[PDB]
């Protein structure tokens, strides 16, 4: 439903995105 | 219509649903609502009936096993549904809340564990998660398990909630009836802003379990109840009372606690229920309560008896005399005040008793009563040594028994605490005897009060409402004069401009005002100090005065030097005059002690060797010497104090209150009062022996307030001071052992059939005259609360007296010495001082410290602050006309900063005039909201 | 990651979670006086007082 | 027969009805409640066996390393009852429990253990009672009253007409656990039946039965 916690918003915005695979943060590292 | 109106379909959509519910905002999702779901009822860990919460729970759905799991199952729901379905349409009865069957009893041990238990899981947490990285050698049970947690809940538990309140200790009764106290307040309670008229009446359990009229009048009332005299708990915590099995006729003396629920089932006879010396009742139709209602039920119908008359009723309560004829209000107040009695410096007795004083003052630990039987071998007025008797004398033992009498300390509440011996040297004492008489007890028998002589008459207005006259006589005697001990403590800590001294060297005060002060600073032991002499000379550092012109210029022109150090001395509070009973030092360990705390240290040494070689003495050397040492270390070790002090010294008043008007003084029978003259002897009315009354009560208190107990007490006192008389007289002129022991006996006797026997045939001479010695002042006399002295009774005892049967005589006014008309009632009343002194209330202010946000004065008498003039007191102004008094009373004298200077100054030279100008608080207020984003101002600067 | 996030975290708890701010230092001497007290507090069984800390600490006390 | 201490001023007592059960002692409740919360039994019935067979227990999650709760006893108390008064002190003994670590082998679903660690540890300060159902905290007498409240169970508390007019009763029952959430059934004027979580929404009552692996059919059995 709705809720004011803000904590639950944060949580709701941040669980979005996926978490990570192997390979993943290296190649992100590499981007930058 | 449940289904139509669900919009779930599936066991996953019930469950995200309730996830919803639960915790809105968060995405549910399978794993987390499955989880959330199986924890709320399911899981041990999180839920658990009791075996109590599983007992009533299998009762309630009429099951037949009384034991099973603390956690819910398929089953018990929908049994819960089912039987909630059928009461909507089938047969059933909505569970009476209140009904002490629905109610429990949870004790200290039980919250105590239930805390300790918390400590547990949240050590429980960290424990686990010090144990997610699993180790072998490199860890410990000791490294994993922190005490603090535990003992923080604990701690917290104890000394800080609801549940755990100073002990009321001004009375034997007091302490007594607060630890047999029943709370419906407290963590998991009700609360008394919210609480609802239906839980706090009473209700037809509380029969024999909870007292109907011991509890407080006011915001609690029906919710701090008492439990009653005979009342015990169930293994599951459910209050049960004593019941005498019947049998067809036969009313056997066989014991059955039943509890509420159980109460129901059967018909049970009353207490006033006559028996023909054989179990049988006298009459065929008896008074029973089958459920909640009472009616009229044939002999052999009922299947209990009440155990006794007295069960409904509280300990408080089953202490008034003749309470049957007392109105219930009143009835409440008197238990509500005889709880409040202070300990007078001779308690005397109960003249008019109901038996239960022996229990009262016995049960609570007040009293030194003996552990085992034997022969008194040493008394003195600080202890007491039993030869114990060889038959209670264990083989490996030496049958000595020592008791060392609590003398003069403080209680809770400010009063005296002392115990005296009541036997003499080489005396008999039984196991269970008592050997020492506690504050209010006399004899073992709890004395609240003083019996006092009353009389019933208006005498000139000045016992209008409901104050009390009282003679000078009363006054002289030192009968109501009390001891009210109460501690002072002066505390030096470590101020950063340097640490504070408890130096006797203090500026500003003279050779005089030093006398008592020895050279280390203190006061000396039995010192008489009076309000606002020194008792510990403490200086604080202090600099950089900064001082102003034309006192720099003063100090120039006399050449003095402006003192580095200021005076903090602890001074006696103003008024209070008494004499300094004891004094303790404790120094922090690294400190050097001074000398007094030597000297003190010193004597605690010699005294404590002292207790432990007589001990020796009188009866094992190797503890003795064990705990020498172990004593004389915990003497000198130093003390664990606060940190930042250095030093605390606690000196001991002992004052001595007499009486005064404006003093409460009440019966037992809910009749308050303050006394408002004390009048010469010379004054009072007398008798025609010239016996002048103690205390003249107003008789139009009695018919208002339908309390007939305080007129039948007085006139059983009457004629319990009469027997008393009689002995007196017998025993002045040396009659003979054989007459004393035929009229006591006589009066042992009396008439109706009651259950005492009393046969001075066994009694030896001896015997005899110690009895008698102790009626001389008036034979108490026992009325038990629900089966009392029936008024023949009392005329007959007044007949064995001289007295007239009437209860009243006729009475002369000192003053004149003519006859008052219409004979009086005069008899012996016993009256109580209750702990609302004058002395203790009395409050003025004309300037003082003020609050800190709010320039305004402070509370009541403890920081010297003012009377609140409330709302109320402003619209009563308003009424009036008055304008400027409400303005001074809300500006100058109250807020004004700049304005009440002012107003002092003028009045100081005489001129009544004030500036009212803007009161602080107004100014505040402005500031405040201008806090917030609102921009208030005053218009038309 | 860990190392910065802890760090950030107990920085950020020991300069602003008191009204009267105490440094970081002596936040440290603080906890380092906890840890050892509540370990002497079981390898003892009542209590570590002030000078009995001087030796399990190398404090002046 | 009469006591010594009774024999010196015999109450004259007026009165009729025989006493049968003299009056108990009148401080049991506090003294027998306490005795069983301090004093150990070999049971989990009552007191801090009681506590410690309940929690203490440990497993590590996903870890398998488990610690486990032998025995406790009370310490001598450091000072006495006067010299805690005149100190200031809470009349405590200190609560010794005796634990063992145990270390399961990697890969021993079996319950092989590598080593058991027994020790003995300190756990915080219990304040006794002193012999007339007192505690001292600071030095001051305190007394712990004790509390009626609801016992937990099943109660079925139908309002009396008071909530929708027509003076209609709304009939509710409710699960009052001694510890964990609230369970409460309730009907509204619709005449239907609704679960209520605590300090939560209503919701339909057959919602609790789906989440309790039922379907429509065996419902519609049930009931």
């Amino acid at each position: 439903g709705r809720t004011t916690d803000p904590v639950r918003m944060y949580m709701r915005e941040m669980g979005t995105v996926e978490l990570l695979t192997r390979e993943g943060e290296i190649d992100i590292a590499k981007r930058i | 219509e449940t289904l139509r109106v669900d919009p779930t379909n599936d066991r996953l959509s019930a469950l995200v649903e309730i996830y919803r519910m639960m915790r809105p905002g968060e995405p549910p999702t399978r794993e987390a609502a499955e989880s959330l779901f199986e924890n709320l009822f399911f899981s041990e860990d999180r839920y658990d009936l009791s075996a109590v919460g599983r007992m009533k729970f299998n009762r309630s759905l009429l099951r037949e096993e009384i034991e099973g799991s603390g956690i819910l199952s398929k089953d018990d729901i929908i049994d819960v549904m089912k039987k909630l379905i059928d009461i909507r349409n089938g047969k059933g009865e909505v569970d009476d809340i209140d009904h002490l069957g629905n109610r429990r009893i949870r004790s200290v041990g039980e919250m105590a564990e239930n805390q300790f238990r918390v400590g547990l899981v949240r050590v429980e947490r960290a424990v686990k998660e010090r144990l997610s990285l699993g180790d072998l050698d490199t860890l410990m049970p000791q490294d994993m398990i922190n005490a603090k947690p535990i003992s923080a809940a604990v701690k917290e538990f104890f000394g800080s909630s609801q549940l755990s309140q100073f002990m009321d200790q001004n009375n034997p009764l007091s302490e007594i009836t607060h630890k047999r106290r029943i709370s419906a307040l407290g963590p998991g309670g009700l609360t008394r802003e919210r609480a609802g008229f239906e839980v706090r009446d009473v209700h037809p359990t509380h029969y024999g379990r909870v007292c109907p009229i011991e509890t407080p009048e006011g915001p609690n009332i029906g919710l701090i109840n008492s439990l009653s005299v005979y009342a015990q708990t169930n293994e599951y915590g459910f209050l049960e009372t004593p019941y005498r099995k019947v049998t067809d006729g036969v009313v056997t003396d066989e014991i059955h606690y039943l509890s509420a629920i159980e109460e129901g089932n059967y018909v049970i006879a009353q207490a006033n229920s006559n028996l023909d010396e054989e179990g049988h009742f006298v009459e065929d139709l008896v008074t029973c309560r089958s459920k909640g209602e009472s009616s009229l039920f044939s002999r052999d119908q009922v299947d209990y008896m009440d155990v006794s008359t007295q069960q409904v009723v509280s300990v408080g309560a089953s202490l008034i005399p003749f309470l049957e004829h007392d109105d219930a209000n009143r009835a409440l107040m008197g238990a509500n005040m005889q709880r409040q009695a202070v300990p007078t410096l001779r308690a005397d007795k109960p003249l008019v008793g109901t038996g239960m004083e022996r229990a009262v003052a016995v049960d609570s630990g007040v009293t030194a009563v003996a552990k085992r039987g034997g022969v008194v071998q040493y008394v003195d007025a600080s202890r007491i040594v039993i030869k114990v008797n060889e038959d209670e004398m264990y083989p490996g033992e030496a049958g000595i028994d020592i008791y060392n009498l609590t003398k003069y300390t403080r209680s809770n509440q400010n009063t005296c605490i002392n115990q005296m011996p009541c036997v003499s040297l080489g005396e008999p004492v039984e196991r269970g005897d008592v050997l020492a008489d506690g504050p209010s007890t006399d004899l073992g028998e709890l004395a609240l009060g003083q019996n006092m002589r009353v009389a019933f008459m208006p005498w000139n207005g000045y016992n209008f409402e409901d104050s009390i006259l009282v003679s000078e006589r009363v006054v002289q005697e030192d009968r109501f004069t009390t001891i009210h001990i109460q501690e002072l403590a002066c505390v030096s800590r470590d101020t950063k401009l340097g640490p504070e001294e408890i130096t006797a060297d203090i500026p500003n005060v003279g050779e005089a005002a030093l006398s008592k002060l020895d050279e280390s600073g203190i006061v000396y032991i039995g010192a008489e100090v009076t309000g606002g002499d020194i008792l510990v000379g403490k200086v604080t550092p202090k600099g950089e005065t900064q001082l102003t012109p034309e006192e720099k210029l003063l100090r120039a022109i006399f050449g003095e030097k402006a003192s580095d150090v200021k005076d903090s001395s602890l001074r006696v509070p103003n008024g209070v005059s008494g004499t300094v009973i004891d004094v303790q030092v404790f120094t922090r360990d690294g400190v050097e002690k001074d000398k007094r705390a030597l000297e003190i240290e010193e004597m605690q040494l010699k005294q404590a060797k002292k207790d432990l070689s007589e001990e020796l003495q009188i009866l094992l050397k190797h503890e003795f010497e064990k705990k020498l040492e172990a004593k004389r270390r915990k003497i000198t070790q130093g003390d664990d104090l606060a940190p930042g002090v250095l030093k605390i010294v606690k000196v001991y008043l002992a004052v001595k209150r007499r009486i005064q008007p404006g003093d409460k003084m009440a019966g037992r029978h809910g009749n308050k009062g303050v006394i408002s003259k004390i009048n010469p002897i010379e004054d009072m009315p007398y008798d025609e022996n010239g016996t002048p009354v103690d205390i003249v009560l107003n008789p139009l208190g009695v018919p208002s307030r339908m309390n007939i107990g305080q007129i039948l007490e007085t006139h059983l006192g009457m004629a319990a001071k009469g027997i008393g008389d009689k002995i007196n007289a017998m025993l002045k002129q040396q009659q003979e052992v054989a007459k004393l022991r035929e009229f006591i006996q006589r009066a042992y006797d009396l008439g109706a059939d009651v259950r005492q026997k009393v046969d001075l045939s066994t009694f030896s001479d001896e015997e005899v005259m110690r009895l008698a010695e102790n009626l001389r002042k008036g034979m108490p006399i026992a009325t038990p609360v629900f089966d009392g002295a029936k008024e023949a009774e009392i005329k007959e005892l007044l007949k064995l007296g001289d007295l007239p049967t009437s209860g009243q005589i006729r009475l002369y006014d000192g003053r004149t010495g003519e006859q008052f008309e219409r004979p009086v009632t005069v008899g012996y009343m016993y009256m109580l001082k209750l702990n609302h002194l004058v002395d203790d209330k009395m409050h003025a202010r004309s300037t003082g410290s003020y609050s800190l946000v709010t320039q305004q004065p402070l509370g009541g008498k403890a920081q010297f602050g003012g009377q609140r003039f409330g709302e109320m007191e402003v619209w009563a102004l308003e009424a009036y006309g008055a304008a400027y008094t409400l303005q001074e009373m809300l500006t100058v004298k109250s807020d004004d900063v700049n304005g009440r200077t002012k107003m002092y100054k003028n009045i100081v030279d005489g001129n009544h005039q004030m500036e009212p100008g803007m009161p602080e608080s107004f100014n505040v207020l402005l500031k405040e909201i201008r806090s917030l984003g609102i921009n208030i101002e005053l218009e038309d600067e | 990651a860990t190392w910065w996030i802890r760090q950030a975290i107990t920085r950020s708890i020991a300069d602003q979670a008191r009204t009267i701010r105490i440094p970081v230092h002596m936040i440290e001497t603080i906890n380092k006086l906890n840890r050892i007290s509540r370990q002497m507090l079981q390898e003892m069984g009542r209590e570590p007082t002030p000078e009995e800390l001087a030796e399990r600490m190398l404090m002046p006390e | 027969v009469y006591s010594y201490t009774e024999k010196k001023r015999i109450r004259k007592d007026f009165g009729k009805r025989p006493q049968v059960l003299d009056v108990p002692y009148l401080l049991s409740i506090q003294l027998d409640s306490f005795q069983k919360f301090i004093e150990q039994d070999p049971e989990g019935q009552y007191g801090l066996e009681a506590a410690f067979r309940s929690v203490f227990p440990i497993q590590s999650y996903s870890g398998n390393s488990e610690l486990q709760y032998v025995s406790y006893r009370l310490g001598e108390p450091v000072f006495d009852v006067q010299e805690c008064q005149i100190r200031g002190v809470t009349y405590s003994a200190p609560l010794r429990v005796k634990l063992r670590l145990v270390i399961y082998e990697r890969e021993a679903p079996e319950g092989t253990v590598k080593d058991i660690k027994e020790q003995e540890v300190y756990m915080g300060e219990i304040p006794l009672m002193t012999d007339n159902g007192t505690f001292v905290i600071n030095g001051t007498e305190r007394v712990i009253v004790s509390q009626l409240h609801r016992s937990p169970g099943v109660f079925f508390d139908s309002d009396k007409g008071k909530t929708h007019s027509s003076g209609k009763v709304l009939y509710n029952a409710r699960i009052i656990p001694y510890r964990g959430s609230w369970l409460d059934f309730e009907f509204d004027p619709k005449d239907n039946l609704f679960v209520r979580i605590d300090r939560r929404r209503k919701l339909p009552a057959t919602i609790i039965l789906r989440a309790l692996n039922y379907t429509t059919e065996q419902i519609l059995d049930l009931f």
